[PDB]
């Protein structure tokens, strides 16, 4: 069977977050530098078909916008799933470091937003669109997480293994449980957005109890402060109440904020520099 | 502005494909063509900010049976752009849906091209393109008369080792068709069971003795699964008979896995609960009686939860302490 314990070497673990078990890790046989997430399987207990299922849908793209999928392995009862690894860190990772320009926010935004509509295209979605899932490569590429990547008519919320556990980015007629589409991961967006721009979402601070009753009832949140206009229109653009106001994410590629300010990728760098520079050890 | 000539340019740009050497001379142009074409014909198919337009897709139907692009396509494919080989894959399971009066005529125009299903089944040993070929044969597995031919086909019983494979993702993908051959068509699938018995539970059994955790798990789940469906009521009584299938279940609820013992039990219980048991199961059950009371007694009594479970459990116990 060919075994993943002599095949991979597991480094320093970064599943802190959800289920536990996502580590960076090397190819033996390359030297080429992977993340590892390991699913017990025994224990798991969301359905295989399921888990086999966002493989399935993983393996189906192949975008320089989303991570990709390198394959998996079964040791007894363990799944070692392969996929790319980012070593600039998520744009989460880099705020640690300062905040951002608006030509910075920009530059990302336009790529997640090719992301964004190539899954489209293919009828696939998000779902867990934040700062944390904006991943940097050290050269300054730009790539959604494949922690959100999903089906069209699949619901990431009922299973273990794929659900948001926080209703900050989430859009009001998905808390609602009612009819949503692609639409929603464009609300998303627009959070992501505020967040890149304020190091925080909307309502922070807030009890998620307190959140999910707000984001429906409320005025949709804005962009406020030391921005320019264009960045606070994206937004608002992004953060209809009516999913059927929210533009598709092609529409968004040539918005004015977007054309205006988005620059070369390689720019970014100075970002991943700062950061390196900024941290200890 | 032609949807009559896509056609004309594939039947020319992927036959150009086979052969050729990686020489330059068709290595961009003429592979990039394939993929432009691809794109431009399943756009005749859904709707960029256009209609599905019917009397274009009248016209793309009657052309693909012209002569038979579509087999050596299937067969050379794998040397297709990755994203052409999911936009093939696109065309293909929507021209098979097409219907004229309550009649499908894809359909019909494949029972002559019997072919071209089992190429896409010997794909399952080009890794380069399985997956293609499964989302493709699933798609026309999925109308009873096509069904019919991979069944009593001798191909089918390649199933068996597609399923074992190498690459999980493959041994998956495999196993995932050959489950939806076995249940989709429920009266269709009944009918094989009964006439190759001896020869699928032969191999079957290999199945559930081979781990591979995942290959046995799911394999001892799907014959839970085709054991209690009642379309399959003639297969289930002759199988829960062999008292070598009663030494295999007791053997896997015995097994480290605890997922894997709480799914043997359920096609376990099967056999107990037979109001016919033949002598062969009475007495293997008979001679176990002692420590199978003892371990039913202890198996799993953390479900609490599952009121069934332990019904089906004091159920079971009371059965085996009341013999002979």
């Amino acid at each position: 069977m060919a075994d993943p314990e002599e095949l991979f070497t597991k480094l320093e673990r970064i599943g802190k977050g959800s289920f536990g078990e996502v580590f960076k890790g090397i190819d033996n046989r390359t030297q080429q530098v992977v993340a590892i997430k390991i699913i017990d399987l025994e224990e798991a207990e969301d359905e295989i078909e399921d888990i086999q299922q966002e493989i399935t849908v993983l393996s189906q793209c192949d975008s320089s916008y989303v991570t990709k999928y390198y394959g998996s392995y079964l040791k007894g009862s363990k799944l070692w799933i392969i996929m790319e690894y980012l070593g600039g860190g998520s744009a989460l990772d880099l705020l640690r470091a300062g905040p951002f320009d608006e030509f910075q926010i920009a530059t990302m935004l336009k790529e997640i937003l090719k992301g964004l509509d190539y899954l489209h295209s293919e009828k696939k979605i998000h779902r867990d669109i934040k700062a944390a899932n904006v991943l940097l490569s050290e050269q300054g590429d730009v790539k959604l997480a494949a922690f959100g990547v999903a089906g069209q008519l699949t619901d990431t919320q009922i299973k273990r293994n794929t659900f948001v556990g926080t209703p900050f980015w989430m859009a009001p007629e998905v808390i609602q449980q009612s009819a949503y589409d692609s639409k929603a991961d464009i609300w998303s967006l627009g959070i992501t957005a505020i967040e890149l721009a304020k190091g925080e979402p909307p309502n922070s601070d807030m009890h998620p109890m307190r959140v999910l009753f707000l984001i429906p009832k409320n005025n949709p949140p804005t962009l406020v402060g030391d921005f320019t206009k264009s960045f606070k229109e994206f937004i608002d653009a992004c953060l209809n109440k009516d999913p059927s106001f929210r533009p598709t994410a092609k529409e968004l590629l040539k918005h004015k904020f977007i054309v205006k300010n988005s620059k070369k990728t390689s720019y970014l760098t100075e970002l991943i520099d700062r950061f390196k520079r900024w941290k200890a050890e | 502005a032609s949807p009559a000539d896509i056609v004309k340019n594939l039947k020319e740009s992927m036959a150009v494909l086979e052969k050729q050497d990686i020489s330059d001379k068709k290595a961009e142009k003429a592979t990039e063509e394939v993929s432009k074409n691809l794109v431009a014909m399943k756009e005749i198919l859904y709707g960029n900010e256009k209609e599905p337009q019917t009397e274009a897709v009248a016209q793309l139907a009657q052309e693909l049976y012209n002569s038979g692009l579509l087999s050596t396509l299937v067969a050379d494919l794998q040397l297709i752009d990755f994203e052409g080989k999911k936009d093939v894959a696109q065309i293909f399971n929507n021209i098979l849906r097409r219907q004229i009066g309550t009649r499908t005529p894809t359909v019909e125009y494949i029972c002559t091209q019997q072919n071209i299903l089992f190429m896409l089944l010997k794909g399952y040993e080009s890794p380069e393109i399985a997956l293609n070929c499964g989302i493709m044969l699933r798609e026309c597995i999925r109308h009873e008369p096509l069904a019919k031919i991979i069944l009593w086909s001798e191909q089918f019983y390649d199933f068996f080792r597609y399923v074992e494979m190498s690459t999980f993702d493959i041994a998956s993908d495999a196993f995932a068709t050959f489950k939806d051959l076995l249940t989709r068509h429920k009266l269709l699938s009944a009918e094989f069971l009964e006439q190759h018995y001896d020869r699928f539970f032969s191999e079957y059994e290999k199945l559930l003795h081979s781990e591979n955790y995942v290959t046995k798990r799911q394999s001892l789940k799907l014959l839970g699964e085709l054991l209690l469906d009642r379309h399959n009521f003639t297969i289930m009584t002759k199988y829960i008979s062999k008292p070598e299938n009663l030494k295999l279940m007791m053997n896997l609820l015995r097994d480290k896995s605890r997922n894997i013992q709480f799914e043997a039990f359920h096609v376990f219980k099967v056999f107990v609960a037979n109001p016919n048991k033949t002598q062969p199961i009475l007495d293997i059950l008979l001679k176990n009686q002692a420590k199978l009371i003892e371990f039913l007694s202890k198996f799993q009594n953390d479900r609490t939860e599952d009121e069934q479970f332990n019904d089906e459990k004091t159920y079971l116990v009371k059965q085996i302490r009341d013999l002979k």
